[PDB]
């Protein structure tokens, strides 16, 4: 078992197209006519593509072709859409007498438009200060690209802790997402009288405020 | 119940791992490994319309036995003559979800028509693939009498298969002219099938007397007894084994010429290849002939008479001689 | 397998071709 | 035809024991001709391959975890395992469940189970906290919020499942301490509140917790 060795990316315009390499030994790709191409798509599991080095499962689209030479395949989308953003793997038997896939493909659909993100703020629920905590909820949605950006503000006034952020997620539709929590104590909620959510998106800031 | 249908199958074999005969090497990937207890299942009240000529499982293990040929054994001609192993092993044809096998045990059944003692097995036997020409070599074995395959004898056309119902043997060697090998057989035994053969042609034939001769006239593959030992190619002068006269006041044993060679004709695809110079250590594969290849003269018509000369060379044959009592079908 | 040539090739003896498979035969 | 559905325990202590099981139906298990594989994937790193089983004794592993695997077939043959022993934080994959198959050539895996997440870590176990996030102010918005739960995942349903549309559940948070929370939120109407009541159906797994919630335009 070596590993494969595709490309770390590949990119290309809408219409176009565009190929992914797999390299492994004589005794992978080599070696054997037992190629396959995963199509992934976040956040689904791996879907069959291409089998046998270049034959194509049905209700698999028109324009994914396989093919070979020598210890190097390829998979060549013929006529992107902006929907073929995913990772792909190319994986083969051995010999050894086992499998071993590629590192992947994450491919990226250049020329795709930039997106602003729409933000909801929440307060804390009227029962969760019952527990006596807090907790704000700012969800960033469809933004292409994230990364994006969030800084907290209590009227004035920069804040933190406890403020919790993730990484963008690439959602169904090539745009991204994410979300912050702002942790309070229930006194530290009401001192003050908005609290807002500052989301910034590549070059302009969206805010959104809240108040008891 | 069912419909007949044809869907790639399945192979399955005792193929050893590590062992690094092409045959095991090509079947440990490709190929499954086998059920100890696999099941027959005699079913009911039953018939069903076999015909071993239009059999998809005999394409399937066609273009099986060459994507073993062109891949492990290497042409000079170089893309380099690595050598190794060669030894057929056994394969078994399988049926994958919803589809079975249908076989056949009539034993005195020429694979056509109806059958009625039909059970249905998962499997077929161990079927080696062995390549060659005017006989068939270490097969399978008809059941009780000696029978008779061909898809319209009345057509002169058609190659004739028999099975043979005892098997004699062909010890096939050469030393250590680095080409000349020799066949060897046991001439007593083998006339008395020959004779028993020709008895069981007359059935088929009239009571019209039969007669053996040497191939007409074709590529040597076919005029010859073409076949593979360790991988090197033989080719065996056989006018000593048709020969009517020996069958009267005779003689014992039978030795056969058999030139190991190089150049060749291709059966996988068209065209030729040329192999190294062999090991000069020595090769002896001993064979059993199960059954032998003919082709009928007929010509004339009538003629009093019918002739037969040694055939082959259509490796489909090879395969619908060991394939003719299966069938495969779709259920539900 | 070429049968025409098979062909051909047998009637230099006066012999009909056929394929048997790959290989040429003549009868 | 052919599914697959991988269940298990979601949680493994370091040193522990990882065991998952695929349970085939469309099946059968031991019909082909087919092998029955299982398959890693590490979050946001790469497909990596464990092993095959076939229906007979028969197994095929990756030289890497020789040393910690074994794969088998149980109940009526039908279903395959994997045991995995001597795991570390290196093992958080979400597993697969899959088949090939060597009919008379063909080794590529086929049909494959959603997976389920598996995570490597000494934690215990947390049920989620569930509030309900009210509408406010066509179209409003409204979710619960799902707390402080570990590990993950945790699925959210609204109302059942009578409402599939406009559902955008957002990816957990791990927040500093060793837990994540989540919201899930909805776009309906603004004329049907005030007469179609939404509830969630948080439904944390490693901790078995099915919580009901009520949003609550108040
Ligand atoms: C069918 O199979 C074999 C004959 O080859 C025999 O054992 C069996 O009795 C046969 N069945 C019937 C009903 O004759
Ligand atoms: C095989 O036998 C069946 C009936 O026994 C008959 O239909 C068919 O013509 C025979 N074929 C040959 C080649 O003898
Ligand atoms: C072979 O077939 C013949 C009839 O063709 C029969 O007499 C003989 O006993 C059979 N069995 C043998 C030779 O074992
Ligand atoms: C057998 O083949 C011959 C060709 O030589 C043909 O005339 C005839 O139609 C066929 N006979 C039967 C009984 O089908
Ligand atoms: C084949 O011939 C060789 C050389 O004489 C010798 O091994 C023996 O006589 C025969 N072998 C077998 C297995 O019959
Ligand atoms: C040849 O076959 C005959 C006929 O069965 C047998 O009796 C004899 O022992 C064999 N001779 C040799 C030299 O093997
Ligand atoms: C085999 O020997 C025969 C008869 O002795 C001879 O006529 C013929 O040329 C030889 N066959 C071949 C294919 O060389
Ligand atoms: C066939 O028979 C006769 C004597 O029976 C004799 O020519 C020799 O044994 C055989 N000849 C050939 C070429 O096989
Ligand atoms: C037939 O089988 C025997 C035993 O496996 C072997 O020694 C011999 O080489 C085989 N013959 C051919 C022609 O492949
Ligand atoms: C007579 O010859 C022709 C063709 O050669 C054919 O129609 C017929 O089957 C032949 N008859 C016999 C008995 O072979």
């Amino acid at each position: 078992q070596s590993v494969l060795t595709q490309p770390a990316s590949v990119s290309g315009s809408p219409g176009q197209s565009i190929t992914i390499s797999c390299t492994g030994t004589s005794s992978d790709v080599g070696g054997y006519k037992y190629v396959s191409w995963y199509q992934q798509h976040p956040d689904k599991a791996p879907k069959l593509m291409i089998y046998e080095v270049s034959n194509r499962p049905s209700g698999v689209s028109n324009r994914f072709s396989g093919s070979k030479s020598g210890n190097t395949a390829s998979l060549t989308i013929s006529g992107l859409q902006a929907e073929d953003e995913a990772d792909y793997y190319c994986s083969s038997y051995t010999s050894s007498s086992t499998w071993v896939f590629g590192g992947g493909t994450k491919l990226t659909v250049l020329g795709q438009p930039k997106a602003a993100p729409s933000v909801t703020l929440f307060p804390p629920s009227s029962e969760e200060l019952q527990a006596n905590k807090a907790t704000l909820v700012c969800l960033i949605s469809d933004f292409y690209p994230g990364a994006v950006t969030v800084a907290w503000k209590a009227d004035s006034s920069p804040v933190k802790a406890g403020v919790e952020t993730t990484t963008p997620s690439k959602q169904s539709n090539n745009k991204y997402a994410a979300s912050s929590y702002l942790s309070l104590t229930p006194e530290q909620w009401k001192s003050h009288r908005s609290y807002s959510c500052q989301v910034t998106h590549e070059g302009s800031t969206v805010e959104k405020t809240v108040a008891p | 119940v069912w419909k007949d249908a044809d869907t790639t199958l399945f192979c399955a074999s005792d193929a050893k791992a590590h062992e690094t005969e092409v045959h095991n090497v090509a079947a440990t990937h490709a190929c499954v490994p086998t059920d100890p207890n696999p099941q027959e299942i005699h079913l009911e009240n039953v018939t069903e319309n076999f015909n071993m000529w239009k059999n998809n499982m005999v394409e399937q293990m066609q273009e099986d036995v060459i994507s073993l040929w062109d891949q492990w054994l290497q042409p000079c001609v170089k893309q380099a003559c690595p050598k190794i192993s060669f030894d057929p092993i056994p394969i078994h044809y399988c049926t994958p979800a919803g589809y079975v096998i249908l076989k056949c045990n009539d034993k005195n059944f020429n694979g056509t028509g109806p059958c009625k003692n039909v059970s249905s097995v998962q499997c077929t036997h161990g079927i080696k693939p062995v390549v060659s020409t005017q006989l068939l070599l270490n097969g399978s074995l008809a059941e009780e009498e000696i029978i008779i395959r061909s898809e319209n004898l009345t057509n002169n056309a058609k190659t004739i298969i028999v099975h043979l119902n005892k098997s004699v043997e062909i010890n096939c060697t050469r030393p250590s002219d680095i080409r000349k090998a020799y066949c060897e057989i046991n001439g007593t035994k083998w006339n008395k099938v020959l004779k028993q053969v020709t008895e069981k042609l007359k059935e088929h034939f009239n009571n019209k007397t039969i007669i053996f001769q040497p191939p007409s006239g074709g590529d040597l593959e076919i005029t010859m007894h073409s076949f593979n030992c360790r991988g090197e190619f033989f080719y065996c002068n056989t006018t000593q084994l048709f020969n009517n006269t020996c069958i009267k006041g005779c003689n014992g044993t039978i030795t056969l010429p058999c030139k190991i060679k190089q150049i060749i004709n291709m059966w996988q695809g068209t065209g030729q290849a040329m192999y190294a110079p062999p090991i000069d250590g020595k090769i002896n594969c001993v064979s059993n002939i199960t059954g032998i290849l003919l082709t009928r003269d007929g010509g004339a018509n009538n003629t009093s008479n019918e002739t037969f000369r040694p055939g082959g060379g259509n490796i489909k044959d090879n395969w619908r001689s060991e394939l003719y009592k299966y069938k495969v079908v779709q259920i539900e | 397998x070429n049968l025409h040539f098979c062909q051909l090739r047998c009637k230099s003896l006066g012999l009909l071709g056929r394929c048997a498979x790959t290989y040429c035969a003549c009868v | 035809e052919v599914q697959l559905v991988e269940s298990g325990p979601g949680l493994v202590k370091p040193s522990q024991t990882l065991s998952l099981t695929c349970t085939v139906s469309g099946a059968s298990i031991s019909s082909g001709g087919y092998f029955w594989s299982w398959i890693r994937q590490h979050p946001g790193k790469g497909l990596e391959w464990i092993g095959n089983i076939y229906y007979i004794g028969n197994t095929y592993y990756n030289p890497s975890l020789k040393s910690r695997l074994t794969i088998s077939v149980d109940t009526t043959q039908n279903q395959f395992s994997l045991k995995l022993t001597s795991v570390t934080a290196a093992d958080t994959a979400v597993y697969y469940c899959a088949r090939v198959p060597r009919l008379r050539g063909g080794n590529y895996f086929d049909s494959w189970g959603q997976g389920t997440l598996v995570t490597v870590s000494s934690a215990s176990t947390k049920g989620p906290s569930v509030f309900p996030l009210a509408p406010s102010s066509g179209t409003a918005a409204l979710g619960c919020l799902v707390k402080d739960y570990f590990p993950e995942p945790v699925t959210v349903s609204w109302n059942s499942g009578a409402l599939t549309s406009g559902v955008h559940t957002f990816p957990a948070v791990l927040q500093s301490s060793g837990l994540y929370s989540l919201s899930s939120v909805v776009t309906v109407p603004s004329s049907s509140l005030g007469t179609q009541t939404y509830i969630c159906n948080v439904n944390h797994k490693p901790s078995n917790t099915k919580v009901d919630k009520r949003v609550e335009p108040k």
